RNA sequence: CCCUCGA
């Protein structure tokens, strides 16, 4: 542990694509017998964990350790040398964290809810803190939509602009915010003085943050916040209720009808063929296409059927993982399938 | 000379000691100087003991040997011949690698302690936590039914069949109208399980001995964090799962080099952990060093740490002896 | 420097601070690898410039050293 | 530089040794297997 | 139970096609479309059918 | 059955009334099963004052409105539950707030019954403006914790959310580092009000917690994992 | 230890027999003696017939073949019974793994 | 010729490179990347390769 | 506020629940948790730490007339349940001649450690099977995997193995919330493995957990 | 080099 501390080492996942297929780090020593590789740095590698294996090179002089801390070092290679974008970005967990944070719930406990004759508003805090521990109780939820009064979060352009200077905002000046205290802890995870962003973190909005903070915040601000990011996207991944049961794979309802529909057409379109009146060519041609309409119409009538908290239609819907034509193959249909001559 | 049966062995124990003739020139001075001292009349000889290779580790099984002094069937010029097997009890491990039969595999990121497992209502920590990203994408939710079926012939099931059989159970379901714990049946491939009916079993599952239904009739469940203790907020699918120990194990896999044997005609590290070889640093990873302008990594990997025959033993003379590393020299395999 | 976490290990010195005292990365590998050369053939020549830890590489010192400006570089 | 431009990997502009032709091939070749027909 | 494509007398590595590869309408109950290598051998290496039987 | 002593506990002060506090080297597993349980006793176990209900006089109809003051209601309100307040009464207790005149009120600006104290006085409050003037009515209670707005017929008492509780924010986390490199370490990050340091907070909480896990080895007093330094 | 799934097909147990690694009986008859070591049943015939186990032999691969009796002396088999398990068989079908007790969600990122 | 014949067609290029008496000026970096030289490029540029680094006089008193 | 009360109640010889009330609200669950994390993990108890049998030199064998080779005799002796008060290895003996089962009542313990089920099977011996084994028991907590020949000074024949200590066997909980004066009742359920009670599991982990939440006072 | 396998 004394001759490994601070010494820089390279780890390499073939195929080596790109320069970002060889990246520094720093080791810590680990028990067990694999290499430990952190979440983020994935993506660059095209590296997942279903058996991959990576390679390790010592440094051995000044100038290859300098190399390595310098020029190699993950934190610093954060951004594609392709399209100068950023690529340790949260990529499937993390962000079905994010979006499960940042979600605003209608009607969710300890929802704010406006002074009604006798009755107080009963929905604003004075603190984060306060929100904090109302969420201890059953009383408030992470998603429930409230006003809180922010003292460590830069306002909105527009709130900042009405209640202060144009840029005149500090540390300590407070004030209303009605978001979910999730939102709150999300734009905690950003940099000290960024605007406050109160929306829903698909992975799109979240890709926009990251790179707006690369482009004008330096590496490390950009490196620490991704970590953090991470962080939170985790752990509340794991309290999501992201989960998959043939319950949750609903069946689109009206899909005997419109199946019975399209192969009414099929079945025009055969009894024209052997009339004589469609050439093979033109027989296989109008059949696919009432296929590829029929299976159009099952993939609607399905995305029409599934409640949008569905785990299947969160995860896909987040940009967290997959597109929704394998949610129709899944629940509705496969559809058409090729040849071996395509 | 050889090990003893029953014996446990580590990396570079002998299992064999074995010794090649030598020759006087190839004596070290410090070796002629002893054998001198000491009068050793012995034939000089090399140490070739087979040796545990590293990383591995066991308990001798048994040691088979033919001799040459006997009548045993060996090759030409070759004197004696010995086996030794050794047998090494390997625990599951971080980074071996496990699957379903249904293409869902993957290697172990950690293994927790018992009291840290999500658990259910009456204790039970569950043993393996599959994420539930992985499942929807690959098209493979046989893993889920299987889990589902699983769950049920963990637990056991009587369907009602008071004042008539189900209509779910109506089809298939004949002396599947019940089962006791564990109960062990088959899916055939294409002739399996209905969807209604798995449903269906999914509701009249037996309890536990407290008369607890811990699996609902989504086959989900509410588990405790085992770790704050806090319950998760949602019910999890869970159930029984068959999982495999692929042969594809951290053991096996894991190598490393500092310094080894190197192929004569090139003068490069040997290839391959059975060699104790060095890894290959290939055409792309040269242009990934190249495209960062890496370029003292880019020598050192290429002239020390393979190739230059001189500057290799001086840069671990200088490691050794606490000092910078030199500079390089050429690679030998620029002359051949 | 303001508000900002304070780097680990690697990490720091940071990296965009330690660019500011050098034209390019490259000039910054060589300024520092050369003065870790010379602070280890010290040890066996001036230097270190700063506090040295516990059991600290050569390379750190000199890095810690150029972020410090306690050294001067041509090219 | 100048002509160049920033440099993608960093965000600020080239630095001069940067052998830009590698990473070109590389930032062309990578995407190279996801063209189908 | 494998029947393999390559070897003396059949046809040659450089020579294996995409099609030679192919899940061919044939092989129904003969040889069976899903188990076969991931790598380069995909479509080169396949398994008798449960049912199927070789002829004299 | 034989025993490990080296845990040990050490302190990093960030402000006067936030500190981080690092326990370590624990037995692996141990940061969890006295992470969230010390992070829980620190928040709902610590007793504390704090105010349960006020009484605005002016202004009784119309809530969330009040002449002659910029501020609304519910900022008012807001204001008052940051309000840090010590009191020894085991029954409720009434402090009265009334300024004129332009100006701005604080919370020294309230006159503090006997026995309690208002550990803020700098705090603001409220701004009037030119013919203001503020009377309100506010009720201290002691507790533990936090509880919501608890409510009768009085006509103008608006009940509010008691902030007992005197620490404020809690948080954990479990590194590792061992003699082995999987033993916990537990750092717990605490900032409490102006009414104890968090010193003080700590120790409440392992007092609490020892009366409550003696609870369960007052079953048969035996053997267990034993220190030699506390 | 090999423990036959819960969940399977119809297909574990003729898979195991017709593999090989299953020591079957050729014919009926009474087992005779059973020891780690060997099988001895004695057939209607008057005939004996032993079936010796093979004791941790090592695979081509790497991988314990260990055939252990599944019979007790006294006990009646019929030709074609399974009398041994192979490496991955339980009393005749195709063991190739565990039942476990499975939960779909992610935790913490150790499952990413 | 041997950036060209350690490219492809390695018969060829050598034939030629033969026949002409091929000077080859071992300038380009997989050409120093064959012989064990340091890169033309990043680091290995003349411009940073002979970085003088000592310290400052300031720095060097105290 | 009233004091906490900790109240037993018997289920079975070996499995107890415990209600502890009143606690805080929102309190419960971490603290029969902390609770929960102490009984599976730190409960002193005995095991088994090697084994020698007689014709045997390791673990992958078989002994003659026996039916059970060596590992499954093994994986048959995990299930054993023991109690010492030694604190100090000790050794028990097993002899026997078959035909016959042999169980863990045939196995002849020296004053102090206890063997708590005796219809366990270990072996199963015909006319011309002898088992002849010698089990060293110590005292230890959590899971000690197998004791390597070279850590200890232990010669050829020594067959070391894994100990599981915990002699608790499944811990789990519910409350209930009353939510104006709220409260959380606190119901811990206890199951252990006839080595200890639940209640002595219970004071064990108590006693531990004191002696940790002592730090901060 | 080839064979079978791994990402
Ligand atoms: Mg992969």
């Amino acid at each position: 542990e004394e001759v490994i501390a601070e010494h820089p080492v390279l780890l390499n996942r073939a195929p080596t694509l790109h320069r970002l297929g060889i990246q520094a780090f720093e080791p810590m020593l680990v028990e067990g017998k694999a290499i430990q590789l952190h979440p983020l740095v994935c993506e660059a590698f095209n590296a997942d964990f279903d058996g991959d294996q990576m390679a390790v090179h010592l440094p051995l002089s000044a100038e290859a350790q300098a190399e390595a801390r310098i020029l190699m070092l993950s934190s610093n290679n954060i951004l594609s040398p392709a399209s100068g974008r950023p690529l340790a970005m949260p990529r499937l967990d993390m962000v079905t964290g994010l979006y499960y944070l940042t979600t605003e719930v209608p009607g969710d406990t300890g929802e704010y809810q406006p002074a009604s004759g006798d009755h107080p508003e009963t929905g604003v805090y004075s603190s984060p803190a306060e929100a904090i521990m109302a969420a201890d109780r059953g009383v408030l939820s992470v998603r429930a939509k409230i006003k809180v009064r922010l003292t460590q979060l830069r306002p909105p352009v527009e709130i900042e602009a009405e209640l202060f200077g144009h840029s005149g905002w500090q540390p300590g000046d407070a004030w209303m915010a009605e978001t979910t205290l999730g939102r709150v802890m999300f734009n905690e995870l950003l940099p000290l003085g960024y605007p406050f962003v109160n929306k829903q973190m698909h992975k799109k909005v979240q890709a926009a943050i990251i790179n707006d903070l690369a482009e004008r915040y330096p590496m490390i601000v950009v490196a620490q916040t991704v970590d953090k990011l991470k962080d939170a996207g985790f752990y509340w991944a794991t309290r999501s209720g992201v989960t998959v049961s043939m319950a949750d794979v609903l069946v689109p309802p009206r899909k005997k009808e419109i199946l019975d529909h399209y192969e009414e057409r099929a079945d025009k379109v055969e009894k024209q063929f052997q009339r004589g009146a469609l050439n093979h060519d033109e027989r296989n041609e109008a059949l696919v296409e009432i296929w590829k309409e029929a299976t159009d119409e099952v993939g609607q009538a399905l995305r029409e059927h599934y409640p949008d908290d569905n785990p299947i239609i969160t995860i896909v819907d987040s940009g967290a993982t997959g597109n929704f034509t394998q949610t129709r193959t899944l629940a509705g249909m496969k559809g058409l399938v090729t040849n071996p001559k395509g | 000379g050889i090990v003893r049966i029953g014996a446990e062995v580590r990396d570079g124990d002998i299992l064999v000691g074995k010794v090649t003739p030598k020759g006087e020139t190839e004596l070290t001075p410090e070796e002629r100087l002893l054998r001198a001292i000491f009068g050793e009349k012995a034939r000089e000889v090399r140490d070739t003991s087979l040796k545990v290779p590293h990383g591995e580790s066991g308990k001798v099984i048994g040691i088979r040997v033919f001799s040459r002094e006997d009548e045993d069937e060996l090759p030409a010029g070759v004197n004696e011949l010995v086996r030794v097997y050794v047998a090494q009890k390997r625990k599951i491990s971080d980074g071996d690698k496990l699957a379903g039969r249904h293409g869902n595999k993957g290697v172990i990121g950690k293994i927790l302690p018992v009291e840290d497992m999500p658990f259910l209502a009456d204790g039970t920590p569950v043993d393996i936590i599959l994420n539930t990203h992985g499942v929807p994408r690959r098209m493979n939710i046989g893993q889920i039914l299987e889990t589902h079926l699983g769950w049920c012939a963990h637990s056991g099931w009587k369907v009602d069949a008071a004042k008539g059989v189900p209509d779910w159970a109506a089809r298939l379901p004949d002396e599947l109208l019940e089962a006791q714990p564990n109960a062990i049946v088959s899916t055939p491939v294409f002739d399996g399980a209905q969807e209604a009916e798995l449903q269906g079993l999914l509701s009249c599952t037996l309890p536990n001995r407290d008369g607890d239904v811990l699996v609902d009739a989504d086959g989900k469940a509410m588990l405790f964090d085992g770790r704050s203790g806090e319950p998760f907020p949602y019910p999890v699918t869970v159930g029984y799962m068959y999982i495999m120990k692929l042969h594809h194990l951290v053991d096996d896999k894991i190598h490393a080099r500092s310094t080894g044997p190197y192929s004569m005609i090139t003068q490069q590290p040997l290839g391959g952990k059975a060699q104790f070889g060095g890894q290959r640093f290939g055409e792309m990873e040269c242009w990934a060093m190249q495209a960062y302008g890496a370029a003292y990594t880019l020598q050192e990997l290429l002239t020390i740490k393979s190739d230059d025959t001189v500057g290799r033993v001086k840069v671990y003379e200088a490691i050794v002896k606490g000092e910078n590393i030199p500079e390089p020299g050429i690679p030998e395999s620029f002359k051949v | 420097s303001g508000g900002y976490d304070t780097p680990l290990g690697i990490t720091n010195p940071p990296i965009d601070e330690l660019l500011d005292r050098v034209s390019s990365k490259y000039a910054l590998v060589i300024y520092a690898a050369k003065r870790a050369r010379q602070i280890n053939d010290y040890y066996n020549y001036v230097g270190p410039l700063v506090e040295p830890g516990l059991q600290e590489k050569p390379l750190s010192i000199a890095l810690r050293e150029i972020h410090a400006d306690l050294l001067e570089h041509t090219e | 530089a100048t002509c160049y431009g920033r440099s993608m990997a960093t965000g600020k502009l080239v630095d001069i040794g940067e052998a830009v032709g590698i990473v070109a091939a590389q930032s062309i070749g990578e995407p190279g297997t996801q063209l189908t027909m | 139970r494998r029947l393999s494509a390559l070897g003396p007398g059949g046809l040659s590595r450089e020579r294996a096609g995409l099609e030679v590869r192919d899940v061919h309408p044939s092989h129904y109950g003969r040889m069976c479309p899903i188990e076969t290598p991931e790598g380069p051998n995909i479509g080169l290496i396949g398994s008798l059918s449960v049912y199927a039987r070789v002829n004299p | 059955m034989l025993i490990s002593q080296r845990p040990t506990l050490s302190e990093d002060v960030l402000t006067d009334n936030r500190s981080q506090f690092v326990i370590e080297p624990l037995e692996p597993g141990f940061g969890y099963t006295l992470g969230n349980s010390l992070r829980r006793t620190l928040l709902s176990s610590i007793p504390g004052a704090a105010v349960t209900s006020i009484r605005i006089d002016g202004v009784l109809h119309e809530f969330t409105t009040v002449p002659g003051v910029k501020e609304d209601v519910t900022e008012i309100i807001l204001n008052l539950k940051s309000l840090v307040v010590s009191s020894e009464e085991d029954e409720p207790v009434t402090m009265y707030l009334r300024k004129q005149g332009p100006g701005e009120v604080t919370a020294g600006d309230i006159v503090p019954p006997a026995g309690v104290t208002v550990h803020n006085p700098g705090m603001h409050i409220a701004t009037l403006n030119d013919k203001g003037k503020l009377e309100v009515e506010l009720v201290v209670e002691r507790g533990r914790g936090y509880v919501p707005a608890v409510q009768g017929a009085e006509i103008g008492r608006i009940p509010v959310d008691s902030i007992y509780s005197p620490v404020l924010k809690v948080t954990y986390k479990v590194d590792a580092t061992r003699v082995r490199t999987d033993f916990d370490k537990l750092i717990l990050d605490v900032e409490t009000k102006n009414s104890i340091s968090p010193r003080d907070a700590l120790a409440s909480a392992g007092k609490t917690l020892v009366e409550l896990f003696g609870l369960a080895r007052e079953l048969n007093v035996e053997a267990e994992g034993i220190e030699i330094g506390p | 230890r090999s423990e036959a799934p819960l969940v399977g097909t119809g297909m574990e147990l003729r898979a195991a027999i017709d593999a090989g690694d299953v020591v079957v009986a050729e014919e009926s008859g009474v087992i005779e003696e059973v020891s780690a070591d060997y099988i001895t049943v004695m057939h209607d015939n008057g005939t004996r017939r032993t079936y010796r186990m093979r004791k941790f032999a090592r695979s081509n691969h790497g991988t314990c073949a260990n055939q252990c009796p599944i019979v007790d002396a006294g006990d009646r088999v019929e030709a074609g019974q399974v009398i041994a398990d192979g490496p991955c068989t339980d009393d005749g079908e195709m063991a190739l793994g565990k039942n476990l007790l499975v939960a779909i969600m992610p935790w913490e990122g150790h499952n990413y | 010729w041997l950036s060209a014949a350690s490219f492809q067609e390695t018969t060829r290029v050598l034939t030629d490179a033969a026949i002409n008496c091929r000077s080859d000026k071992l300038n380009g970096l997989k050409e120093n990347v064959i012989i064990g030289k340091l890169i033309p490029a990043g680091t290995g540029i003349n411009r940073y390769r002979n970085i003088a680094v000592q310290p400052t006089e300031e720095a060097r008193a105290a």
